[PDB]
């Protein structure tokens, strides 16, 4: 009855490799567009009780002052991750005296990924997005449970995955700007929540080659809201 | 060979690489591939076979499973 | 290698350790045996067929001496005997390298049922399939004390162990009394193993040791066909 | 010969069902399918019947004659995330 | 089937199945063919996507200057060989000052992947290494499988659909031994072509090409510098 | 059942099938023979060409252990060349520790106790490989051992693993092995296993031939090539 | 007993400039009162960009030459380009200091290009503190030619003196006067001259013969 | 050593053994929290004593330090093995920056403890859930809880164990702004709250107010006999 949790399936691929695939499509939506202007990035909350604090959760947290993340699926297994990412940036800075590149953060944390066992237990149960701008302008990046990391230029990654993403290939074009990117993308989580879109369902979080990573509040984020 | 003799095959076919393409088979399965490419044939039209009515046809005898699986490679 | 790291001694939904359960059945499977302490030394006795004639019945022993003035026999199966016997002799040794005494008997038992114990629920074995008992006359009163597989024990003044003990005990309620001496006690635990053994007794089928206040020591076959004549 | 799979449906097979079996019952003119089969992410068709049967009841409840989009949310939580202790599914995905 | 759970259990008839669906890990991953002349040693790959807005999955790696991997199967374990691979490679470069020997690296690599396959709860590696290197004796393609079964070569294809492109390579092979890097090359996109559907093939966004050479150093082409090489070949006949 | 799934548990009548089965894979590997002449070793393998695409040269079922040990398999190739480690790795610490080339009765002994360690586990798996040894030596001859992945070895004047095991050493003992030279015994050490593997099954195969003995001076070492052409100018007279 | 250091002498020199960067050495290798070679640069060449001179124990000299063209390997199969000269210093200043309880008897130079195009100059201590300079000396003969550049480039303890920067032709013979000077007054300063010039456009080299004591 | 994977996925995507100790919390005693603007008051009910046993022993309000209490639901054996790990963090964060410790970081602790503990070898999760309450430095009062799969949640008003799901269905009709308008007044919803919970007649509850400045203080069952007069007095004449 019971299998190793290390086993090939008969048509080849893994078990709880694929069943941790199954687990992100639980989680809050999430949209990341990659603009050559800068890379916005947006989530949202699903609030379940009145009583609960807005603010408290987060989907949007930054690696470094040029990298952002955001996260879906499970959520406690994912403030690992992040922390190993913080490390790992810290050290390229201390030993070489530069900033780690977008994609090099990635293969350090997808190297992570896929390392459970019984020496030394079960794959993580997030699926993560990164935006950021490294020297080669801005970029945007998605990894799996797999360890499967690939260079997209707009992703939704949530339950409401496949709705968004064919919504959202007829919207994009190569020579967006990012003050109408944002405004694509919240068009698009208006579509799929389930509650009304208001200044606390969602946040958003912007990297321009310019400044550094800068997140939105609650002030600057509803003028969008109402110019939609 | 055998089960292929009443069906209008073109000569686009190599038996040795359909042969060697079905690994593992029996005589009833190696006869249920010549049934079911003879059939997918008639969905698409065609009066003759070819070689990707076979290589088709092979993919419904093993019964794979369907599983959005293409982030290998 | 490595091991298994995981008992497989677990409780039933009736709440019995079944492992302990079924080892208690292979101790009653064994060799029947019959100990008796009285006044002055304690006898221990057992019974030792071989299966023909061609065993050399003078080359194993069931009576082992433990130290100077312990001695100690079984009533189960074999091979786990002679491996709690060599832990035995060695805890009888670390006692006397710390203290320059010999091992009370009451302490002895406290350190051979702790390991059987200690044995029932660690990973990847299954408990000891030998019942035990101990004999010894420390600060003058002599002790008689019964192990079991799970690791108890108690202080007994006589006992059976073995095939047929429930017609043992019930035979040495009849008989034992405080007062006899250790040759009385002798005759009497020759009685009680005739309760179950074949046609005839011979100098080589039993096997008696006893204690004094001169210690532990283990009979020859000579005086054995003395004492088993003018029996019953 | 043949050996045809009755997978789970994936979001457009979900979506499908409860216009099949919730097309002849009175509801809200302004609720929305696709919302809710976001919602069941590996759920038979079987289940999608019984939401659409419970969901009816709760407007026979109170009083009412035709059902809300509220009306299928307390019968999502119910069917799929309150009788989850049973499910029936997961040890039969594996066939066991 | 009570025997098909762990790489430990053998079969009644003799076959671990853990291994054999280790097989078909390898079979679900994009086609790459390699071929190799007198003195020149090339591999072709065949990347994919997901959406079209995502980049495409590359598959041929460098590990040294003179030896170049091409990977099929799941690509954490690859990355999880391919960093023993490099390591092994310039640490022989740091003790001996010389380039490591390509048919004594593979050794290591066929000890490496046959440890997992006998322990218990370990998996086999799923990934199909098709190498391409020079000794002092010319050029190499070698192929590896998850049975740890390595295998000398001169022209192989792996991943999916990887039949028709064998059957191209063996009616062809008579000529690989003598023609130059220009058509030796388009002799492996030839190959490729054979295995796609009939109506798309090769729109420089999809191929990728690697060589190494007898004064060349290993070289990735990608995406712009494959233009000059996948120009100048015939349509598809039907 | 249940009684054949790890190689830790007999059967209700006391045999091991784990063991059995791993047996049972040695009899899809083809064919390797090897007999000892009056003054050497000469081993031989017939190799099957699976498809044009593969080199002449490839994936040698015939290995080299020590400079004067050789070693033929039949079996399962990754598991056949890591005895090949660790029996290469073994005839290094006897010389590192003990100054003199290890004989072949030591040699075997310490290779069959390793293999024989993963037949009492259910940890790991037995080996599902058969192979020989052969050697010579000044001192001491010819030797030729065998090793089964039960673990049992023994000594032979000539062995057979593969397909047909049978079929093979039926006509090994034809020969007379105890007078000729190893120079005679190439010409009918192939000629023995053209006989065998008709051309039903295998479309074509390949010859690999290897040697040992005073006349390669106690190097183990491959034929020339002059000395096989003439065992397989030797090939197509068996059918009179 | 067995003393684990020997000093086997040379002398190294970096100038950099505004579009290059030159480093020197001589071509001596000796200990004791002997000579082992007439001929053993230090001229070490790590990119088309940066060169290393390394100057000392030459038992240290050639294991931390080896430490580092490994770790510019593995740079870039993690991050798909080269190491910048001023990435190369910070890395080096971590190896140095991995080894603080049994050091290195080496004293380095770095010089090379940054990524404008302008000459860098970082020079080391055994341990691994490090500054970036306009031109430093290290070695035997570095009390000898550090005064001299203080004079010529530095423009130093003058008055009057116009400030022109220093040309590449200024700049060779600058270099091939100052070991002539430090070849009659120190024992250790060798034979040939091997001068390394960095440029945009690649790396020249070029040998100057000495007297031969 | 113990290697066996004990939380593992399941075919549609769940962890079996986290929900399952999610079951094991939803049948432990209530525990009810609110925060007012300048005191908190949190208090469990369901006591259930049995006049023979010392009443200390049993308490399920502890203080992690000065300034954070704790509460808890689920079974007690894992419960006050995680406060005593929490006790050792809370004063190593002393030794280090010399603030006390902030009621956010102390739940950071707590639910990244009880994470990689669903991760490890041959470990079984944890079967509670926490309220961690306490006015930080500068005076603002806040409290948190602590899912058994640990995921740290900050909250107005809430309520775990035994009956949670009617209590918080309460409280969001009842969570005013003139609710917390006074200190005795905030009391007044807590003993309202757990009376409409299992029943608690003012015999088997135990409020725990704490005023951000001094430590926990215990009201004894005379003044929770005062409130519970005044409570159902306010009840007795509107109805």
């Amino acid at each position: 009855y019971d299998r190793g949790v290390n086993t090939f399936s008969p048509e080849g691929r893994l078990f709880q490799v694929e069943y941790a695939i199954e687990a992100i499509k639980l989680g809050s939506t999430a949209i990341g567009i990659q603009t050559s202007e800068g890379v916005c990035l947006a989530v949202e909350k699903r609030i379940t009780s009145p009583l609960m604090e807005p603010s408290s959760i987060e989907k949007i947290v930054e690696i470094d002052a040029h990298i952002g993340c955001a996260m879906s699926g499970l959520i406690a297994d994912a403030k690992t991750l992040i922390d190993k990412a913080r490390v790992e940036t810290q050290n390229h800075w201390f030993t070489y005296n530069e900033t780690m590149t977008v994609e090099s953060v990635t293969q350090a944390v997808s190297n992570l990924a896929l390392q459970f066992g019984e020496e030394d237990s079960r794959p993580f149960g997030v699926a993560l997005l990164f935006g950021g701008v490294d020297e080669k302008g801005p970029q945007l990046f998605h990894m799996d449970p797999s360890g499967t990391f690939v260079q997209c230029d707009a992703r939704a990654i949530g339950s409401a995955s496949e709705g968004a993403q064919s919504s959202l290939q007829e919207v994009y074009h190569k020579s967006m700007t990012l003050k109408e990117a944002i405004k694509s993308s919240l068009i698009i989580l208006k579509q799929v929540m389930e509650e009304k879109l208001n200044a606390t369902n969602i946040e958003l979080a912007t990297v321009q080659p310019g400044q550094n990573f800068h997140m939105f509040t609650k002030e600057e984020l509803e003028e969008v809201i109402k110019d939609i | 060979q055998i089960h292929s003799r009443k069906m209008n095959v073109s000569p686009d076919v190599n038996y040795e690489e359909l042969a060697r393409c079905t690994d593992d088979f029996n005589g009833a399965q190696c006869k249920a591939v010549c049934v079911e490419a003879g059939m997918i044939a008639l969905r698409r039209g065609a009066t003759e076979l070819t070689h990707e009515d076979y290589m088709e046809g092979i993919l419904e005898v093993q019964a794979k499973k369907k599983a959005n699986l293409q982030y290998y490679a | 290698e490595r091991g298994y790291s995981f008992s497989l001694t677990t409780f039933s939904p009736s709440g019995k350790l079944v492992q302990i359960e079924y080892a208690l059945a292979a101790v009653a499977g064994g060799a029947p045996s019959v100990g008796i302490k009285a006044a002055n030394g304690v006898v221990l006795a057992t019974e030792k067929k071989q299966k023909s004639i061609l065993y050399d019945e003078r080359s194993v022993h069931k009576v082992e001496p433990i130290t100077k003035h312990i001695g100690l026999v079984y009533s189960g199966m074999g091979p786990d005997y002679r491996v709690l016997v060599h832990r035995a002799r060695k805890l009888a040794q670390q006692y006397y390298l710390v203290y320059q005494e010999p091992i009370p008997t009451a302490q002895l038992v406290q350190r051979v049922a702790s390991v059987m114990q200690e044995y029932t629920q660690s990973g990847g074995v299954r408990p000891f399939g030998v019942s035990l008992l101990i004999c010894g006359w420390n600060e003058g009163r002599p002790y008689l004390f019964q192990s079991d597989p799970s690791g108890a024990y108690f202080a007994w003044k006589a006992t059976a162990m073995g095939k047929n003990y429930v017609n043992g005990k019930t035979f040495l309620e009849k008989r034992y009394n405080e007062d006899l001496e250790l040759e009385d006690a002798i005759h009497t635990a020759i009685l009680t193993l005739k309760e179950s053994f074949e046609g005839q007794m011979t100098e080589d089928n039993i096997e008696v040791g006893i204690c004094n206040e001169a210690g532990f020591r283990r009979l020859t076959p000579t005086e054995v066909k003395d004492y088993l004549a003018a029996i019953a | 010969d043949r050996k045809i799979e009755f997978s789970l449906p994936d979001l457009e097979g979900r979506t499908h069902i409860f216009k099949i079996h919730a097309r002849s019952m009175s509801v809200e003119r302004d609720i929305r399918f696709e919302l809710l089969a976001r919602l069941c992410p590996n759920s038979t068709g079987a289940e999608i019947r019984s939401v659409c049967t419970e969901a009816g009841m709760f407007a026979i409840r109170a009083r009412r004659k035709i059902a809300t989009e509220k009306d299928f949310l307390e019968a999502v939580n119910k069917v799929i995330k309150s009788y989850a202790k049973f499910s029936a599914t997961p040890r039969y995905m594996t066939y066991n | 089937n009570q025997y098909d759970n762990d790489v430990t259990v053998w079969s009644p008839q003799g076959r671990i199945h853990q291994i054999e669906y280790a097989m078909e890990a390898v079979k679900q991953g994009s086609a790459t063919v390699g071929l190799k002349s007198k003195t020149h040693a090339v591999l072709v790959a065949l990347k994919r996507a997901q959406s079209e807005l995502a980049a495409h999955q590359k598959k041929i790696l460098h590990v040294d200057n003179h030896i170049g991997i091409s990977i099929a199967g799941l690509t954490a374990d690859a990355r999880l060989l391919c960093n023993f691979m490099r390591q092994e490679c310039l640490d022989s470069r740091f003790v001996f000052d010389r380039p490591l020997p390509v048919s004594r690296l593979v050794s290591l690599i066929g000890s490496k992947t046959q440890i997992p396959t006998q322990r218990y709860g370990r998996r086999p590696y799923g990934v199909g290494l098709l190498i391409a290197g020079y000794d002092d004796m010319g050029p190499h393609i070698f192929q590896t499988c998850p049975s740890a079964n390595y295998f000398d070569c001169r022209a192989m294809s792996i991943g999916a659909r990887s039949q028709s492109a064998r059957t191209y390579l063996e009616r062809h092979m008579s000529e690989f031994m003598e023609c130059n890097l220009n058509e030796l090359v388009k002799h492996g996109l030839r190959a490729l072509r054979e295995t796609l559907p009939a109506e798309q093939d090769l729109t420089t966004k999809n191929v990728s090409i690697g060589i190494v050479g007898k004064d060349l150093e290993f070289t990735i082409y990608d995406d712009d510098d494959v233009s000059p090489f996948l120009e100048g070949l015939e349509e598809r006949p039907q | 059942t249940g009684y054949d799934l790890s190689a830790s548990t007999f059967s209700p009548d006391g045999r091991v099938f784990q063991v059995e089965y791993a047996m049972k894979a040695v009899e899809n590997s083809s064919t390797a023979i090897g007999i000892r002449c009056k003054d050497g070793v000469v081993f031989g393998v017939e190799k099957l060409v699976l498809s044009k695409l593969y080199e002449e040269g490839s994936n040698k079922r015939l290995f080299n252990v020590d400079r004067h040990v050789g070693m033929a398999v039949a079996g399962l190739l990754a598991d056949a060349r890591s005895l090949a480690d660790i029996a290469r790795e073994e005839a290094s610490n006897f010389r590192s520790n003990f100054g003199y080339n290890i004989p072949l009765k030591h040699l075997a002994d310490r290779v069959a106790m390793y293999v024989h360690a993963y037949t009492l586990y259910s940890a790991v798996r037995p080996f599902g490989c058969s192979f020989m040894l052969g050697s010579y030596s000044v001192n001491d001859g010819a030797q030729l051992y065998m090793i089964d992945p039960s673990g049992v070895s023994y000594g032979y004047w000539g062995c057979a693993i593969g397909k047909a095991r049978q079929a093979a050493k039926t006509e090994i003992e034809k020969l007379q092995m105890k007078e000729m030279t190893c120079r005679d015994i190439v010409k009918e050490v192939a000629k023995i296993i053209y006989i065998v593997h008709d051309e039903v099954k295998d479309k074509a195969f390949e010859l690999e031939l290897s040697w040992v003995g005073e006349l390669t001076n106690g190097r183990h070492e491959i034929v020339p090539k002059d000395i096989r052409e003439e065992a397989e100018k030797y090939a197509k007279e068996s059918l009179k | 007993r067995f003393s684990p250091y020997v000093f086997n002498g040379g002398t190294i020199l970096a100038i950099a400039g505004e579009d290059f960067a030159i480093v020197a050495s001589d071509t001596r290798l000796s200990e004791g009162f002997s000579i082992h070679t007439r001929d053993s640069p230090k001229c070490y060449k790590l990119t088309d960009k940066t060169v290393i001179g390394c100057s000392g124990f030459h038992g240290d000299c050639l294991t931390l030459t080896k430490i580092i063209e490994a770790r510019l390997k593995m740079y870039k199969h993690s991050n798909n380009k080269a190491m910048t000269t001023g990435a190369i210093a910070a890395m080096l200043s971590t190896i140095l200091y991995s080894r603080r309880f049994f050091p290195y008897y080496v004293y380095n130079i770095i010089g090379g290009l940054d990524e404008e195009g302008k000459g860098a100059v970082y020079s080391f201590d055994p341990v691994g503190s490090y500054q970036r300079d306009s031109f430093k000396a290290g070695g035997s003969a570095s009390a000898m030619l550090q005064p001299l550049l203080d004079n010529q480039v530095g423009f130093k303890n003058m008055q009057n003196v116009e400030h022109v920067p220093l040309s590449l032709d200024r700049a060779m013979r600058l270099v091939k006067d100052v070991f002539i000077s430090a070849a009659e007054r120190d024992v250790y300063t060798g034979d040939a001259l091997r001068i390394c010039i960095v440029t945009k456009e690649g790396i020249r080299e070029e040998t100057v013969s000495l007297r031969k004591d | 050593s113990y290697d066996r994977a004990i939380t593992v996925f399941s075919p549609d995507g769940h962890l079996f053994q986290v929900e399952y100790a999610q079951e094991a919390v939803k049948k432990g005693s209530t525990a009810v929290g609110v925060r007012g603007r300048d005191i908190v008051v949190l208090g469990v009910e369901k006591k259930s004593v049995a006049k023979l046993q010392d009443e200390r022993t049993v308490r399920k309000i502890c203080a992690l330090d000065d300034n954070v209490c704790m509460a808890f639901a689920g079974l007690t054996a894992d419960a006050r093995i995680v406060i005593n790990r929490a006790r050792v963090e809370c004063q190593s964060h002393r030794l280090t920056v010399e603030d006390p410790v902030t009621v956010e970081y102390i739940t950071r602790y707590i639910a990244s403890l009880k994470q990689r503990y669903t991760q490890s070898n041959g470990r079984r999760p944890f079967g509670i859930s926490a309220l961690i309450v306490g006015f930080d430095f500068d005076g603002t009062p806040r409290l948190y809880q602590t899912d058994p799969s640990g995921t740290y949640h900050a909250w107005k008003a809430n309520a775990i164990g035994r009956g949670a799901k009617s209590v918080r269905e309460f409280l969001e009709k009842n969570y005013t702004d003139e609710a917390i308008e006074t200190d005795d007044l905030t009391i007044k919803l807590v003993i309202k709250a757990l009376l409409e919970v299992v029943q608690s007649g003012g015999k088997n509850i135990e409020l725990a107010v704490m005023r951000r400045d001094q430590s926990l203080k215990i009201l004894n069952p005379e003044e929770i006999e005062k409130y519970v007069a005044e409570i159902e007095k306010e009840k007795e004449e509107n109805e």
